[PDB]
DNA sequence: TATAATGGGAGCTGTCACGGATGC
DNA sequence: GCATCCGTGAGTCGAG
């Protein structure tokens, strides 16, 4: 029913590592990590391909799929292939496939005996613009980091190392995805830095700071223009269904008109004008008419070059841009007389 | 309705409360064998697809009333305060403390009245050597310091001269030495007193005997062989590189660890036992020792009947998953089933795809004809979607969305409003959660993430 | 990038009448 | 065969 409660319980089932279960995991981890380059130095593989066919055949065939950064595409076919010339090695070197068998299950294990940490930790970060779940999840991600990256060897308890993975996974989400209008970490960084500063400025200020005031606190650099624009990029949008009074059936949305399609007026203007246009063109002869509205582009759309509309009628460039100029004169002249497009110059 | 599923079943499975069956190789739940569509909670599903094991603590300075390898039944108590409920075959996780018994071959003398001493070409342990009617005094027949060594009962007394030993005696249970460690000796002074019946200690056998009648009494050579206990204590950071009752030679390393200097190495020949480990693991599985290179790798799965390990030899008994043990030099199978279970609506498309509309719709028929009033009314309403979808053209799995449309962004508009603000449709953020949660679905399966 | 850290957190309670699906 | 659960309905402009 509850998703946060399920998933609570299907974390509540593995049990948490003691010392020497955490240490023997990361050890057999690590081993097996080892063991996987020792295979490509013998194989003379991709490492990368082998890990993905031990990691393959320890979870099974229930889940194989093409990893983007592999050159073949994976599946059960080529992952047999590759697990039997596996097979086709020495006693010695056989070896390092168990090793590696054996790292990719305390991998896994692992990671889902400290999935309650990630939790523990992503239930601060609520309210922040991502749900639990997906907190806890992209928190997940980074205790997958932490697993990888972690070294047995300096003795330090897992928890320590996975948390800061684990945080820098939350916050990564955070500045990525809880924006409708994507913006940068960096910027987000900025703009965050904006508020806490602001929010210092006017808890000492007793008010909301100026924008000159948070520019001088800000430092070199920052003046109430910077301000004033980081605090224009970082305005985020509203909802189209924002309800409007104390009834259901206004929404904010109702109130804003479209301004792309061209009103009625607009499109019976644009007509009227390209009737008229025609008209005193055609008052002009089929030569003239046709050379303007070559080079104004009212034929293809393009605005042809002298020598375009020179090579077409079969004269110089110099010829076809005078009789251009006539063609203009003499619309200039009935333009004059009838005052008929005068009205569509607004 | 289509694939008779109540509605909280159906909720159960496409929202992963519990798992459902598909060609479920022949999987058995308490007795019952598994069919298709059954439904199997988590801790069901993990039994059968993973086997079934447990593992339970040993408080402190206890020991283990068992042995690592060995099988265990329903009860049976794997310590003072721990009791196993499962049968199966017992592990030992974590040791705290390795005794190494070393192997020693030696050579030691004593003399005895020739009426005490019982004849015999070599001597078992606990076995009779003499049986003295007076307290009788063994002397040293040669001169230098005392080296005492003490066994669990029994001594060995060694004399050397120059630093260089010039004698050793043997002293089996009985015989009370009367020197100490480091003393000075001449010839002739008692080392010991042997009093009553003198027996073998239990630590030590005599392999060869010599005899060399001399006056009234019988110089003895025993040729002896016997093995000398030593602890080693296990920090958890330290891991066993070996298996229990392993044969190992000086030089050769029976504990790792993060530096070199801690490292535990054999000084000489003997047998390793590993005792008070820090918890025991209960698995049902079946063991199978190998004396060469083996066919199958860690976590692959097997039917009765495979090969494993030595070129064919030894085969595998149940249905399970390939563990193999490098440590203990033998593979070893957790018994579990291959079976097929899933969940979500993957599951529910593969069944959707799975029916066949024309056979159902012969069923409902046969079904339509039942005296039951209620039985002739369900199979009605189910017969209505069959025939809407026979008759429509449509594919039932069609209810299930492997690409999901998106609406064009002129319906679900991003607009500048009048103040340079922007103001947009919900269906934007809906959309970018389902993004969101399927690109990092995408990931983490590339990324090969653990189930949960 | 390394001290260690390991199961969340509000519910919102004065209608109603129906129809249709489960449960004694 | 009959209680009880869940889902879904519950007026029109106008303005806000
Ligand atoms: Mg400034």
């Amino acid at each position: 029913s509850d998703p946060v409660r399920q998933y609570l319980h299907e974390i509540g089932q593995v049990p948490l590592l003691t010392l020497e279960e955490e240490v023997e995991l990361a050890r057999k981890v690590e081993e097996g990590m080892e063991a996987i380059k020792k295979l490509s130095e013998i194989t003379g593989l991709d490492p990368d391909l082998i890990r993905e066919v031990v990691r393959a055949k320890i979870l099974g065939s229930a889940r194989v799929r093409h990893i983007p950064g592999l050159k073949e595409t994976l599946d059960p076919k080529t992952v047999e292939e590759i697990d039997q010339k596996l097979k086709s090695l020495p006693k010695e070197h056989k070896r390092y496939l168990h090793i590696a068998r054996e790292g990719e299950a305390a991998r896994q294990h692992l990671i889902e005996a400290n999935l309650r940490l990630v939790v523990s930790i992503a239930k601060k970060y609520t309210g922040r613009g991502l749900s639990f779940l997906d907190l806890i999840q992209e928190g997940n991600q980074g205790l997958i980091r932490a697993v990888e990256k972690f070294e047995y060897k300096r003795r330090f308890k897992f928890s320590t190392y996975a948390t800061w993975w684990i945080r820098q996974a939350i916050n990564r989400a955070i500045a990525d995805q809880a924006r409708t209008i994507r913006i940068p970490v960096h910027m987000v960084e900025t703009i965050n830095k904006l508020s806490r500063t602001a929010r210092q400025l006017q808890q000492e200020l007793g008010r909301e700071p100026t924008y000159e005031e948070i520019a001088e606190a800000m430092g070199p650099g920052w003046d109430a223009k910077r301000v004033e624009e980081t605090l224009k990029i970082a305005q985020e949008p509203v909802s189209l269904e924002t309800p409007i009074g104390d009834e259901k059936d206004s929404f904010y949305g109702d109130f804003i008109p479209d301004e792309h399609l061209p009103s009625p007026v607009d499109a019976a203007t644009q007509s009227l004008l390209s009737e008229e246009l025609e008209k005193a063109l055609s008052k002009l002869s089929e030569r003239e008419a046709m050379v303007l509205k070559l080079r104004k582009g009212l034929i293809d759309g393009r605005e042809h070059t002298l020598e375009e509309v020179g090579a077409f009628f079969g004269v110089t460039r110099e010829r076809i841009r005078q009789i251009e100029n006539k063609a203009l004169r003499k619309l200039k002249y009935h333009e004059s007389r009838t005052r008929k497009l005068r009205d569509f110059l607004d | 309705t289509l694939l008779d599923l109540s509605a909280t079943e159906l909720e159960q499975v496409l929202y992963f409360s519990k798992y459902i069956v598909l060609d479920p190789k022949g999987a058995i739940l308490n007795g019952v064998p598994v069919e298709k569509r059954q439904l199997l909670t988590d801790e069901e599903y993990r039994e059968l697809r993973y086997g079934k094991q447990e593992t339970y603590p040993l408080p402190p300075g206890v020991d283990a009333l068992v042995k690592d390898g060995e099988e265990v039944v329903k009860g049976q108590e794997l310590a003072p305060g721990v009791v196993s409920r499962l049968d199966g075959v017992a592990l030992y996780r974590f040791p705290r403390r390795v005794r190494v018994e070393y192997v020693k071959k030696e050579r030691a003398g004593l003399r005895l009245p020739l009426a005490a001493w019982v004849e015999k070409e070599a001597y078992k342990p606990g076995e009779i050597l003499a049986e003295l009617p007076e307290p009788y005094l063994f002397r040293a027949e040669e001169e230098g310091v005392v080296e005492l060594k003490e066994l669990e009962e029994g001594a060995f007394l060694v004399l050397r001269r120059e630093d260089e030993p010039v004698a050793t005696y043997f002293l089996p249970v009985g015989m009370t030495p009367l020197v100490v460690h480091g003393e000075i000796v001449e010839k002739g002074q008692p080392l010991a007193e042997a009093k009553g019946l003198l027996r073998m200690p239990r630590q030590v056998r005599a392999a060869q005997v010599e005899a060399e009648e001399e006056g009234e009494t019988v110089y003895l050579t025993l040729f002896l062989e016997w093995t000398e206990p030593k602890d080693y204590r296990v920090q958890p950071h330290m891991n066993v590189v070996v298996p229990e009752g392993a044969r190992v030679e000086a030089g050769d390393k029976i504990v790792a660890a993060i530096d070199p200097e801690e490292e535990v190495i054999a000084e000489a020949e003997g047998v390793v036992h590993l005792h008070e480990p820090a918890s025991i693991l209960v698995v049902k599985a079946r063991v199978y020792p190998f004396e060469d290179d083996v066919e199958v790798s860690t976590g692959d799965r097997v039917a009765p009947g495979d090969v494993l390990a030595d070129g064919g030899k030894v085969k595998s008994d149940v249905y399970g998953r390939v563990e193999v043990d490098l440590v203990r030099n033998v593979v070893r199978v957790v018994e579990s089933y291959d079976i097929d279970a899933r969940m979500g609506a993957e599951a529910i498309q593969q069944l959707l795809k799975e029916l066949d509309l024309e056979a159902l719709e012969k069923e409902l028929l046969e079904e339509m004809k039942h005296p039951s009033r209620a039985r002739r009314a369900k199979a009605r309403k189910r017969l209505e979607v069959v025939r809407a979808f026979l008759d429509s053209g449509n594919r039932p799995e069609w209810m299930i969305l492997e690409a999901v449309p998106v609406l064009p962004p002129d319906l679900r508009p991003m607009v500048q409003v009048d103040g340079g603000r922007f103001a947009t449709s919900d269906l934007n953020d809906l959309y970018r959660r389902l993004i969101n949660r399927n690109n990092r679905l995408k990931k983490l399966l590339a990324q090969g993430a653990p189930e949960i």
